[PDB]
């Protein structure tokens, strides 16, 4: 970690390095590693959108229902930047929908507040 | 008030530019060699708007970091007709940063374009304002178009600035720095445009997806659309008609405040590409399918918000009689979603000619507080991403600070809050 | 005073590296170069040296980026090292540096970025608490006739300040006075009569800031001329102005 608790793997996936993901979770990495601001990896996998890097997250068993400090989980930045492919992932791993950020939206009330009417579709099936 | 400069930026720029500049030449008889081949006189009556004497070449600037799209427009289909040294493309690439436009490798190039600006102005006896287009997610449509707005506007203050701006959506490109784009365009244009037309992706990918049926829609489908939406808001600027004719005069009626110069255009039958759709539509038909929200290219749906004022275009041989009827109904059946405050705010026009493909067309351009649902859209997605700071080692390392970042996402979303601060007000 | 520190020497610490790098195709040299002279030999000093250097080879260079380069990021950090030079110079801008520089400043005023303009501006307050109205007057009285409204509406800004710290000599008979109607007035007039509101806004104060000087009598002539309208705008200033 440095000044601020970043890791390399809060690094790598954040800007898609799956190659070096893979290999520093090989060697024992901590998947819930939290930065100062309480993001995880996870978190930062589901905000960019790497699917790839975010299934190998999970498969060494990611905490997908982890809270920053603003109050989000990766269900809900998958689902604010409209990663659809990652918003399935998380919740066939047990994503918790009703997780209610500091503003006090969920999932569902995100899929509302901006109108989507793909991710309503799935958040309910 | 008289000649309009084109300029179009980027990729997204020079592809629905090009695009736009086939469908009015064959509207005004123009073909590729730059020949009239018409019959009316009305499609030469007002000709010198956009194009220019030869011996016609379009007034036309064609912009980009990138020298991939200015062969891709030369190999186009009228590639030759637009002139050779108003191609002003820089060496280097923008890798869709809005900074490296902006700021860096923008700025290093935009004085090339300016001299091609200058060229044009000169031979015009009364310029009456520039047009461009360009996207606000990519990075020299977005970054270097907006310096190119702020610079022309410093050279031309006495010039109508509008504007062709696409919206980025998920649905289309995968980038994910384009609502940081998106954001600090929408601070430029917000503050030096006149007016600008909100072309958004989401809308032109729901209505190729869930209208027109096409499962996979492609560049080309898209284009399609805005280049239709194009032709028809600037109908009343090259054939001879009598509302809305010169720039000044559509932002006069259309803009009450300066900052809310953002359009909802509207566009109706919609059409596919080489389809067949072939009995005109009604008049009582295609003023309701003009004002519902599966015809707009923005993703705002009009029953959010209020129209401040309203802009309707109507082209083909038809009753203009029946067209009133129509126009006075929708506004005093659906009053509500009409800014009582703003007598007559609703002005429709009527145009003989229609576009090649159709008998009967209709172009809306509204001016809603609706269109508030697009920047709330896009100021979430901004801040999900600047949360976490990610990608911000992109525009930091050209040279901007972190609280550029806040400032264009605090007058975002001053210009949301304006445009609910009208939506409330009353008359009383 | 303060100012009986040691004059430190800053004309040596300029590496070979540098007219090149300064005059290069690639921002990032220009940026850099700039850079590094500004905050480390321009930065940890107070106190040049007044005596046997001659700063107008470094002051051209600076002029030079600041009314042709490109690169606003470069401008700002180079308008700053003039405002850094003629401050830790006090007394030095006699004619050459100081006209070396003004005139560059005065156009680059076209940029808005509010982090560039702050910079330019303030190296142009620094340059005329040293330069009153040596050149400044005359200079700046032309660029509020540019055909920028941005140029008029910061050079016309740029008079209320120095016309604010205003102190002269004395008695009477200054640079101003006789300049008052014959020119100044002139090209106030033209920024109170401009179409654009912010910039008759500007002028509208600068008017009422020269009323603050000169007694309100005296441009009382020109003062019937203008519109009721625009004579309640300039008194609403004449309240808020002083000094
Ligand atoms: N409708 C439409 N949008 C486009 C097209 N090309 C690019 N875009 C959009 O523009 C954005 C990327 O900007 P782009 O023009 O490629 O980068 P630029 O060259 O720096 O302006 C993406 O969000 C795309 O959705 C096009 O042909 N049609
Ligand atoms: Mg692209």
């Amino acid at each position: 970690t440095d000044a601020s608790g970043l890791t390399p793997l809060h690094l790598a996936a954040t800007y898609g390095h799956l190659e070096i993901v893979e290999v520093l979770l090989k060697h024992g990495a901590d998947v819930n590693a939290i930065d100062i601001m309480g993001s995880t990896p996870l978190h930062l996998a589901a905000l960019i959108g790497h699917l790839e890097i975010v299934e190998v997250l999970l498969k060494h068993g990611a905490d997908v229902n982890a809270v920053d400090t603003w109050g989000d989980t990766p269900l809900h930045l998958a689902a604010i930047m409209g990663h659809l492919e990652i918003v399935e992932v998380l919740l066939k791993h047990g994503a918790d929908v009703n997780a209610q950020d500091k503003f006090g939206k969920t999932a569902f009330d995100i899929s509302i507040d901006n109108g989507n009417e793909d991710l309503a579709e799935i958040l309910q099936k | 008030m008289r000649e309009i400069v084109h300029i179009q930026a980027g990729q997204c720029g020079n592809q629905i530019g090009a695009k736009f500049w086939e469908v009015i030449s064959d509207e005004h008889g123009i073909d590729p060699t730059g020949s009239y081949h018409g019959d009316s006189d009305l499609q030469l009556e007002r000709i010198n708007v956009y194009y220019n004497e030869a011996a016609y070449v379009p007034r036309a600037i064609l912009v980009d970091l990138e020298p991939g799209t200015m062969d891709s427009v030369r190999s186009g289909p009228f590639g030759q007709i637009f002139r050779p040294d108003n191609f002003v493309f820089g060496q280097s690439g923008a890798g869709n940063n809005w900074a490296k436009g902006h700021y860096t490798e923008g700025a290093e190039l935009v004085d090339s374009v300016l001299d091609v600006v200058r060229k044009e102005s000169e031979s015009c006896d009364c310029l009456q304002g520039f047009q461009l287009t360009h996207s606000l997610g990519g990075g020299t449509g977005s970054g270097m178009g907006t310096l190119l707005i702020s610079k022309i506007r410093e050279e031309y203050p006495d010039r109508i600035m509008n504007t062709f701006s696409v919206v980025p959506s998920p649905k289309v490109s995968d980038t994910v720095v384009e609502p940081y784009n998106a954001t600090l365009s929408v601070h430029q244009l917000v503050e030096n445009t006149d007016e600008t037309y909100c072309i958004d992706n989401e809308a032109l990918y729901d209505i190729c997806f869930r209208t027109l049926k096409l499962t996979t829609p492609t560049y080309g489908d898209l284009n399609h659309l805005v280049s239709a939406t194009m032709s028809g808001v600037t109908t009343c600027l090259r054939f001879p008609g009598q509302l809305n004719a010169d720039l000044r005069k559509l932002a006069v009626n259309m803009v009450p405040f300066p900052r809310l110069h953002f359009f909802m255009p509207g566009f109706a039958p919609l059409t596919s590409r080489g389809s067949q759709q072939y009995r005109a539509l009604t008049v009582p038909e295609l003023t309701q399918q003009m004002f519902d929200a599966k015809n707009m290219m923005a993703a705002c749906d009009p029953r959010h918000g209020r129209y401040l004022t309203v802009a309707a275009v109507f082209r083909g041989r038809m009753s203009m009689k029946e067209v009133d009827e129509q126009m006075l109904n929708v506004q005093n059946k659906n009053s509500s979603y009409f800014v009582e405050w703003i007598p007559n705010n609703v002005k429709t026009a009527v145009c003989d000619i229609p576009p090649r493909g159709l008998k009967m067309s209709a172009t809306f351009i509204g001016n809603s507080t609706a269109i508030q649902e697009l920047f709330k859209r896009i100021s979430e997605q901004f801040t999900a991403m600047f949360r976490r700071k990610a990608f911000l080692h992109w525009y930091t390392g050209e040279g901007m600070d972190e609280m550029e970042f806040t400032e264009a996402e605090s007058n975002m979303n001053d210009l949301v809050s304006e445009y609910q601060q009208y939506q409330d007000a009353t008359a009383d | 005073p303060f100012e009986l520190l040691p004059p430190s020497v800053i004309l040596d610490k300029f590496p070979a590296d540098f007219q090149t790098r300064i005059s290069s195709t690639k921002w990032k040299d220009r940026v850099e170069a700039l850079e590094e002279i500004h905050n480390n030999v321009l930065k940890p000093v107070k106190k040049l040296a007044h005596k046997n250097q001659d700063y107008s080879d470094y002051l051209r260079v600076l002029a030079n980026v600041i009314q042709k380069d490109a690169n606003v990021q470069a401008v700002t950090i180079a308008a700053n090292s003039v405002q850094l030079l003629c401050n830790s110079l006090r007394s030095n801008f006699t004619r050459s540096y100081g006209a070396i520089v003004l005139v560059p400043l005065l156009e680059r005023t076209k940029e808005k970025k509010p982090s560039v303009n702050e910079a330019i501006c303030s190296a142009l307050d620094a340059v005329a608490t040293y330069c009153g109205f040596d050149d400044c007057l005359e200079e700046t009285l032309n660029y509020m006739k540019h055909k920028t409204p941005q140029v008029r509406i910061e050079c016309t800004k740029f008079l209320t300040r120095m016309l604010q710290g205003w102190k002269s000599d004395g008695p009477l008979q200054n640079q101003l006075l006789f300049k008052l109607l014959p020119e100044v007035t002139t090209a106030v007039l033209k920024i109170v009569n401009d179409t654009q509101p912010t910039t008759r806004n500007t002028g509208f104060e600068c008017f009422a800031t020269l009323m603050k000087l000169v007694g309100e009598r005296e441009l009382a002539d020109p003062l019937e001329k203008l519109d009721n309208l625009k004579k309640k705008k300039i008194y609403e200033y004449y309240e808020k102005v002083e000094v």
